[PDB]
């Protein structure tokens, strides 16, 4: 898949990610959402290989899931990207590699933050302020290095990402068809339905 | 297949003073694991003040320093022995290795002299004839283990004053020609102790306003 | 493509008067672009200080790892493992990958507990021990470090004076390196106090 | 751009205090193949010069045949062609080195390593290298191909520096060529017993030496070797 | 890398530069290439350097084992056959080239063995990219019936040889002298001809030269009392 | 490598970075990666360094003569398409260029022209070539208007240049400014980006990820 | 054939004794006195060589092995049973200690090593 | 290198040159190129040095084996676990290998073991690179029933002629006699064989 | 260069092109008019290799111009797109053949008929109703098939080429950031600027 | 191919087998390989039929008006201008040519022309893929100052065995024969030289 953005402010994560879905000549989908909800307050994007993509995210989800209940309790974002990145890891050395990139935003209910995580498919974690996979870094970080600061409310983090996405829009070749918009806080998962 | 390039390994480091600039370079020649030569010069007197080296392909650079030399003796044929300025030899020495734009003179060209102000001057070339005038400027193989030594030792980067803790830059004094002979000197050593291409024998071609002076000091053989 | 210099960052490690120094660069990348100023490369387990570059995946898998196997060491042998014991551990666990190796420059720097002998050591990525008296260096900008290392160190520095040797032979080697930068770290380890410094550097 | 067919390997030479010596076998490969064992691979330019040829045995003669025409073509209108006019060492290794380096420019070189060796007019002693790269150097010794690998060390035990070149008489510089031509046959598959050698003089001139052979060799150890590690039979 | 083995009249002595080079860029300028396999068993190695160490340590504590288990001192054979049943059976995989040298209640030894398992005996054998400039010199110096002193002079010599004309090689000279009935002798740095000259300069900085950000102690102790 | 220029109201901003690598070795930090063709004519250097700076010298002695023989300045539209229709003759041969030609003349007023090595000549407001130029475009997009002051928008130039010199792993080195107006360029000076980083973070309060 | 005893030989019976256990012990008491005394600089181990026969030549059978160049053992019980555990403990420390660590273990690891193997003969099938 | 084996009255003999290249360097020149598999079986070798020594020792392994149960084994017995290993694992071996033996009840045997696993017995073999500069030397110069001096004359000057034309093949010429009275081992150096 | 686009209606024939020019990894323009006038009722759009299009294009105008100006008159459309396929058949064979594929819009005013030509780089040339290169046919054909009438207005004609811009803008994978639309009839060329 | 010219006392002989192949197909058993480019200057031809013709009919061009301006060219004129082709047109030639003639000053000649375009001045040439299979019989059984009868029995002899092991040589030995006496013309059948 293509652009997969992430920015944590003051009191939240939130999750860009595009919605087009193409398969070589024509464009399939104009409204996928490429996301997974790994634990109520814990979200991951992802971009990579067709398939693989869907196939990695469901999985990530059923361990998370499966821990969930086992233990009647919700891992911090923290050992969750670490569970991630292991899988990850792991995978490269494989057989066949799960060629899939992903974001973990996440609220830290224990420690009252949030957490935004960058993963790649060869499993190299970084926790940062904003992040992005592929191409997306390369026109919006100038952006987010000139604006970004780390008391930034939801709704100027939403405004800086609404200028991230008019950059795409404006300089990449490819047409992403917009993006879905999610936000990560203590209290859960939501998704902006107008953006 | 044929290959019509090589590489005979070497390194070259030429130093801009204030009245005076020089040109060092080691005098080891080598093809792959073997010694050529442990002294065959590099670094070469090509008249009005000028000194030149061609590092890299030897053949190749011994062909370019060659037609360079050739260009100064015609160049005061046609223009009244004019002297060649440092500059003016530069931007010839562009069109010397641009002619061969599409089959390159294999080498990283040098020279080194004083400008028409009487200040120390350097240009640096690529194979296919980018220049550009520069203060410090290490060649070939061990150049990756001197310039970073230069950039602290010559530009005092990353150098403070003490006190001040990172506010207050080292101030750029200007140095000597002793001074600059110790730098290449221990540039040299430094490199011959961890480059297995660098070693023999290191000469130092000095140009002032007296003329080009020569000096010569021994590196580890083996 | 090179695994060792996709994400790019250097390693430098020296030894002193009854001191020694491990150092490194902040950047992580992937190739061009710069990810992350806070990527460090230094671990330590109990007095045993391990940098490593390369491949960052395998640079955080194997901190995980040998801090897996040295917590397991000190269970079992009721003691913090030493940095001659444990560069041969680096060496032996790095070799069972002869065939399918941790794209990996690894640095151990300490000092032993019991004889106060300053130890430093460097690997390839499979294993081969490099054990040097004066300084080891590892990453994209190696020759650089080798280059400025081979001048500016003097045997039986003092931990003040080393940590300006180290410092400046990792700021003027990375600065000539477009993988490496983007900040740096350097310890100083005395047999029972360490210091941890961040240096000002350019950010480009 | 082709490949070298029939070839001669290396060519060794250095010098010493009153001239210098070259030396090279007489054997024309064919690959594996020890096809042509009569080839002089040492030719000499008037009484002061002699060149030694590794590499492509056709390439060879090509540049035999030049320097052959060379000297007849210094002789025209030129009536001190034996006297002050008369070929250097230096002026035919120019020649050769012009050559070289322009059949390499058009990616069509001469096969060939030369070694020329010879005394100036002035009594200074000539050794210089050209390849088919155009690629030149000079050295108290020089070897082409296997003898810059094996005969350079043993020959630079005996002039290691400039300095040490006046100390080395002819007698001591040819017994250390002649060992390393010893050195060679052991050691090198593409070698011959068979060799010439010539040495050039500031003052007893050129001396050219046909039909060599390497002789004192030790093979008699072979006998107690036996196996390759367990065998005791 | 420069490595040689000579016999002698009462044993077999053992010699190696001390130069380990990646690409060329030297990375220790004082190496131990000289290893043993067990005390009296000594070998030294080219190729890939830690194929070189790991197939010496693993043939050494499988021989000791087998010292142990027999009752017997280990014999250089049985060091050669199992190194080359290990490389042979990783068809040049690992890339370790070595010259095994040894005195064992049979007598004394000199083999080289290759990366695909190959061996060979003889009285002068050399390894490495020096290899050609060491045969050289033992091809011109070597008799039958040398002494400990002669053998020690040639093995030193051939890897000067080395060390001088050989790009890959340098530094230093090590030594091992395996005679019978008696203690291996083991000569690290027997040689040292290329010592560094002494800088024009001192590069030592003034305290305060380099910008700091940030200071702070890290806590190697464990968890505290109390 | 990061090279830009733009349209605006007091004529045309060009800026370049100064850093030079070949692989992961950086090679220079001091590169001038604008040709000053002639006093009224720039050009920027992205590509091969050689065939930048040979063909846009070139270029100015075919700019010289145009004047002589005419007796008039040279359009910048005719002055870029001497270099594209030179690069064309040579297109499979492998020249690599990235080029914009900025000029303002009298007919015409502020004009840059991007020609490539390829063949392409277009006539634009802003164009950003290298390496690094996805984020210059992004900090020039977002702050760019035609009525910006001389001041800010050689500020502009010089802020963008280090947005690409930080996140951009082979740029860096310095930012080197122009300012082209009718009666010729003026250059703006050299600024370390090391210095200039640290100046802009303090002054402008952005890259609060790092930390000085 | 292949091995079909893969359950228990050792069991705790109703008084919650492992018979095999105690009888193997109760064959250690059969076996010949061996004894161990540490001092300040040293550790001393010592065991008589009860010959079976005269014509037997005793200094063949070694009661007291060397484990690593610091480490030895004695026994007392079943000779045939030390052997083999002399065997595997030399090993183990190799194995599972010189070739990881690159030094011979401590004693007190080496024990645990070969406890180990002596436990599993207690509870492998 | 230049390999062959010969049978004639008595029995049969091994014969080969010294030199072992890698590429033109000679690695070794004085190679013992005829090992012993069995008291009086023993094998000429050439192809891979790594191959044909591992192969060998596993042969001599074998036949080690057979006589502690079966007694001495015959020289055919001997070719044919050759001929088992190379052709068996003909895709990662370059073995060429000449079997020669002396029984008793069958006296002097020669078997040759070309690359593809073959076997084919033959009153005598030749074998390596130089042999084949020397297929019509030998083919003229070969009889049947040739005395002890005879046969050694015939491998002499046969092995003479592979090592003049070809560089892979020199050093000294080894030979192994194989008769009742027991084994016999020759060498002859360059000075001898040179002038022939 | 993308997507061009033709269609002859009743009395006119109009050419749709993209603005985008896309160099790799950046869109470096989105008002490109891939266009050339070569005769007051003769346009011809293009699109193909960078550099060589207008190259080629520039090549014909000046060809076509010098014709009119010698003969006092203006070639027919069919007389030009003749010319037009020869430089490209000849092209071809030659050493580096241009890469342009052209559509070529006249109207005839001895016949009074608009005329489209379609002209491929090899130098395949067809009369068309309507017209287009690469994949832009692909997504446009189906509908120019069903709702093409020969008597079309110019407004109708514009109408069915909003809706084959509309398919093109929700299939495509690239953004091609629009398209300029011109049209050629009895009283010359002129510019759609609102589209 | 087999092919090889010998020098003896009365002058030279030329010997060649007449084996053509496509492959493994023989596409022509009757081939004269012995060509003639002047009256006392013949040619033995080996590698690329299409080149070494091609040559030979140039060569033959060449001596003719040679011999129209000079007389009688040499036999190392003759060698000189084949050489020259082979030499200046290396890269799209697969020519070894073994050059054989007969002066009444020189007498017999041979000279050999290998594949790089290098001459070679011999007592006698061997040449073709048969060659190798004959350098030792030859190198033992040449002798100077042969007699006719002795030198057409050791071509005889020699291209027997080439062609008994080179499946590319075969057919019929074709032999000239060069002296003052004239040109003489040789065949030997199959059943004449196999039973040698
Ligand atoms: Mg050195
Ligand atoms: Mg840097
Ligand atoms: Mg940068
Ligand atoms: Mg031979």
């Amino acid at each position: 898949m293509d652009i997969i953005l992430g920015i944590r402010v003051q009191d939240s994560v939130i999750l860009a990610s595009s919605k087009a879905v193409t398969r070589g000549i024509s464009v399939l989908k104009d409204s996928d959402d490429k996301t997974r909800q790994l634990s109520p307050h814990t979200l991951m994007s992802f971009a990579g290989e067709a398939g693989d993509t869907v196939q990695f995210a469901e999985y990530i989800q059923a361990n998370i899931q499966l821990y969930s209940i086992r233990e009647d309790y919700e891992l911090s974002p923290q050992a969750v990207s670490s569970f991630v990145r292991q899988e990850l890891a792991k995978s490269i050395r494989s057989r066949r590699p799960y060629q899939v990139n992903v974001l973990i935003g996440g609220y830290d209910k224990k420690k009252n933050k949030p957490e935004l995580y960058q993963i790649d498919y060869l499993g190299t974690k970084v926790e940062l302020p904003y992040g992005a996979h592929g191409y997306s870094g390369f026109y919006t970080f100038s952006l987010l290095d000139h604006h970004y600061r780390p008391d930034m409310t939801t709704e100027e983090g939403l405004d800086l990402l609404k200028l991230c996405v008019q950059e795409l829009e404006k300089r990449m070749p490819m047409d992403f068809k917009g993006v879905i918009v999610k936000i990560v806080d203590k209290d859960g998962i939501r998704q902006v339905d107008d953006f | 297949q044929f290959n019509p390039y090589g590489d005979n390994g070497g390194t070259i480091l030429g130093i801009a003073g204030e009245d005076f600039a020089v040109l060092a370079g080691d005098t080891r020649n080598i093809t792959d694991y073997s010694i050529n030569s442990r002294y065959e010069p590099k670094v070469f007197d090509c008249g009005d003040n000028i000194v030149m080296s061609a590092n890299g392909f030897a053949a190749d650079g011994d062909a370019l320093v060659k037609r360079f030399k050739n260009s100064v003796k015609w160049y005061h044929f046609d223009h009244n022995d004019k002297k060649l300025s440092i500059n003016s030899a530069a931007r010839n020495i562009q069109h010397l290795l641009y002619g061969k734009r599409f089959f390159p003179y294999y080498v990283h060209t040098i020279i080194a002299g004083l400008d028409e102000d009487g200040k120390g001057a350097v240009y640096s070339f690529d194979p296919v004839g980018s220049y550009e005038r520069e203060q410090c400027r290490a060649g070939g193989a061990a150049a990756s283990l001197i310039m970073p030594f230069l950039d602290n030792q010559v530009n005092f980067k990353n150098q403070y004053e003490p006190g001040t803790n990172g506010k207050v830059k080292k101030p750029l004094k200007y140095l000597s020609v002793e001074e600059v002979i110790k730098l290449v000197r221990d540039s040299f050593t430094s490199a011959t102790e961890r480059h297995i291409q660098v070693g023999d024998g290191l000469e130092i071609l000095i140009v002032t306003k007296d003329g080009v002076r020569k000096e010569f000091y021994e590196l580890k053989r083996d | 493509s090179d695994p060792s210099s996709i994400n790019g960052g250097i390693v430098v490690a020296m030894t002193g008067k009854d001191c020694v120094a491990i150092a490194c660069d902040l950047r992580l990348g992937s190739q061009s672009l710069g990810v992350s100023n806070k990527f460090e490369k230094i671990f330590h387990y109990g007095h045993v200080f391990l940098g490593i570059t390369g491949l960052a995946t395998d640079v955080t898998t194997l901190n995980e790892m040998f801090r897996y196997k040295t917590n397991l060491y000190k269970l079992k042998e009721e003691r913090a493992i030493e940095p001659e014991t444990f560069t041969q551990l680096v060496s032996s666990s790095l070799y069972e990958r002869r065939f399918g190796p941790y794209f990996v420059g690894p640095v151990v720097a300490g000092i032993n507990s019991k004889s106060g002998k300053p130890f430093i050591a460097g690997f390839d990525l499979i294993g081969c021990i490099d054990e040097a008296k004066d300084f080891i260096v590892s990453g994209t900008a190696s020759d650089q470090l080798f280059g400025m290392c081979e001048s500016l160190y003097e045997p039986n520095l003092e931990p003040e004076d080393l940590f300006e040797t180290i410092s400046q032979a990792l700021l003027n080697a990375a600065d000539r390196d477009a993988l490496s930068g983007w900040g740096a770290v350097v310890y100083i380890i005395k047999k029972d106090e360490v210091v941890k410094r961040y240096l000002k550097m350019r950010q480009d | 751009t082709q490949q070298p067919i029939v070839t001669g390997t290396s060519v060794i030479s250095m010098k010493y205090d009153n001239g210098v010596i070259i030396a090279a076998d007489n054997l024309g490969s064919y690959g594996s193949l020890l096809r042509f064992n009569g080839v002089e691979r040492l030719i000499p330019v008037g009484d002061n010069t002699v060149v030694g040829i590794s590499g492509d045995i056709s390439d060879m003669q090509h540049i035999e045949r030049l320097l052959k025409d060379l000297v007849t073509e210094n002789a025209y209108d030129n009536p001190l062609a034996d006297a002050e006019e008369a070929l250097e060492p230096s002026y035919i290794f120019e020649y050769l080195a012009t050559v070289m380096y322009q059949r390499r420019s058009k990616m069509n070189p001469l096969w060939n390593a030369i070694i020329v060796a010879g005394v100036q007019s002035n009594g200074d002693q000539f050794l210089r290298y050209v390849n088919l790269l155009g690629v030149t150097y000079s050295s108290p010794t020089l070897a082409t191909g296997f003898g810059a690998h094996m005969a350079n060390p043993l020959l630079r035990k005996v002039v290691d520096r400039e300095s040490d070149i006046p100390k080395t008489t002819v007698q001591v510089a040819e017994e250390a060529i002649v060992n390393a031509m010893r050195v060679l046959y052991y050691r090198d598959a593409r070698s011959s017993r068979n060799f010439s050698l010539a040495i050039i003089d500031k003052n007893t001139g050129l001396t050219f030496k046909k039909n060599l052979q390497v002789e004192n060799m030790k093979w008699d150890f072979a006998k107690d070797i036996k196996g390759y590690g367990t065998q005791k039979i | 890398t420069t490595i040689v083995g000579v016999k002698f009249n009462n044993g077999v002595v053992i010699a190696a530069d001390t130069r380990s080079t990646q690409g060329p860029i030297v990375a220790d300028k004082n190496c131990a290439k000289l290893h043993r396999i067990s005390p009296k068993i000594w070998c030294a190695g080219a190729g890939t350097a830690a194929d070189t160490e790991a197939v010496t340590q693993l043939i050494g504590s499988n021989i000791e084992l087998h010292s142990l288990y027999t009752s017997r001192e280990p014999r250089v054979v049985s060091a050669l056959q199992m190194l080359k049943q290990h490389l042979f059976k990783y068809q040049g995989h690992i890339g370790a080239y070595l010259i095994v040298a040894g005195v064992d209640p049979t007598g004394s030894h000199l083999f080289s063995i290759h990366a695909h398992g190959s061996t060979d005996v003889g009285y002068y054998l050399s390894l490495g990219s020096g290899s050609l400039a060491a045969m050289a010199v033992l091809e011109s110096h070597w008799k039958q019936d040398l002494t400990k002193e002669e053998a020690i002079k040639l093995a030193s010599d051939a890897i000067q040889a080395g060390i001088w004309n050989d790009l890959g090689s340098g530094s230093n000279v090590d030594v091992c002298v395996m005679e019978i009935g008696k203690d291996a002798e083991y000569l690290r740095n027997y040689l040292t001809p290329n010592v560094r000259e002494e800088k024009q300069k001192s590069y030592k900085f003034p305290r305060g030269t380099t910008a700091v950000l940030k200071e702070s102690i890290v806590n190697i102790c464990d968890i505290q009392e109390e | 490598t990061t090279t830009l220029a733009f349209r605006f109201q007091g004529g045309i901003i060009v800026a370049v970075d100064s850093r030079a690598t070949a692989g992961n070795w950086v090679a220079s930090q001091t590169v001038k990666k604008v040709i000053e063709i002639n006093p009224f004519l720039l050009g920027t250097m992205a590509g091969c360094a050689a065939d930048c700076q040979f063909w846009e010298t070139w270029l100015g002695s075919q700019c010289r003569l145009h004047e002589l023989r005419e007796k008039e300045r040279i359009s910048v539209a005719a002055a870029s398409k001497i270099l594209s229709n030179l690069v064309y003759q040579y297109k499979g041969a492998g020249l690599s260029m990235g080029t914009m030609i900025c000029g303002y003349t009298r007919k015409e007023g502020p004009t840059i022209y991007y020609v490539d090595s390829d063949g392409t000549r277009l006539k634009g407001d802003i164009f950003c070539v290298g390496s690094g130029q996805t984020f210059a475009y992004g900090v020039l997009d977002s702050n760019y208007k035609w009525d910006l002051s001389v001041e800010d928008a050689l500020y502009l130039g010089k802020r963008s240049i280090l947005a690409a010199a930080h996140r951009d792993a082979y740029s860096g080195g310095s930012v080197n400014l122009y300012h082209v107006t009718e009666d010729g360029w003026i250059y703006h000076g050299n600024h370390d980006v090391g210095e200039l980083f640290w100046k802009v973070k303090e002054e402008e309060g952005s890259f609060n990820n790092v930390i000085g | 054939m292949t091995d079909r005893y893969s359950f228990s030989l050792t069991t705790f019976s109703p008084s919650g004794k492992l018979g095999q256990i105690d009888y193997a012990l109760t064959a250690v008491k059969q076996g010949v006195t061996s004894l161990g005394i540490k001092a300040t600089n040293g550790v001393v181990i010592a065991t008589e060589k009860k010959s079976s026969s005269p014509l037997a030549m005793s200094e063949t059978l070694s009661k007291v092995s060397l484990l690593t160049p610091d480490i030895g053992a004695v026994y007392s019980g079943m000779g045939p049973d030390y052997r083999v555990l002399v065997d595997k403990s030399r090993k183990v420390a190799h194995t599972s200690y010189k070739r990881i660590y690159g030094e011979y273990p401590p004693t007190k690891l080496l024990v645990s090593e070969v406890a180990k193997i002596m436990q599993e003969a207690t509870q492998s099938g | 290198t230049s390999i062959m084996a010969v049978t004639f009255k008595d029995g049969v003999i091994l014969g080969a040159d010294s030199r072992t290249t890698t590429g033109a360097y000679i690695a070794n020149r004085v190679t013992d190129k005829l090992t012993r598999v069995h008291d009086k079986i023993w094998c000429c070798r050439s192809g891979s040095a790594a191959d044909t020594q591992a192969i060998a020792d596993i042969v001599q392994y074998h036949l080690e084996l057979y006589t502690s149960q079966y007694g001495t084994p015959s020289t055919e017995t001997a070719a044919s676990v050759f001929k088992e290993l190379c052709y068996e694992n003909k895709d990662n071996l370059t073995a060429g290998i000449i079997v020669a033996g002396y029984d008793d009840k069958n006296k002097g045997e020669v078997y040759t073991i070309p690359l593809g696993g073959s076997v084919h017995k033959l009153p005598y073999a030749i074998a390596g690179s130089g042999s084949t500069f020397i297929y019509g030397y030998c083919d003229k110069n070969f009889r049947e029933n040739m005395s002890k001096e005879e046969t050694v004359d015939f491998i002499k000057h046969s092995l003479s002629q592979a090592i003049k034309w070809d560089g892979s093949s020199g050093g000294v010429i080894r030979m192994v006699v194989l008769t009742a009275a027991g084994v016999e081992r020759l060498i002859f150096y360059p000075d001898e064989y040179e002038q022939l």
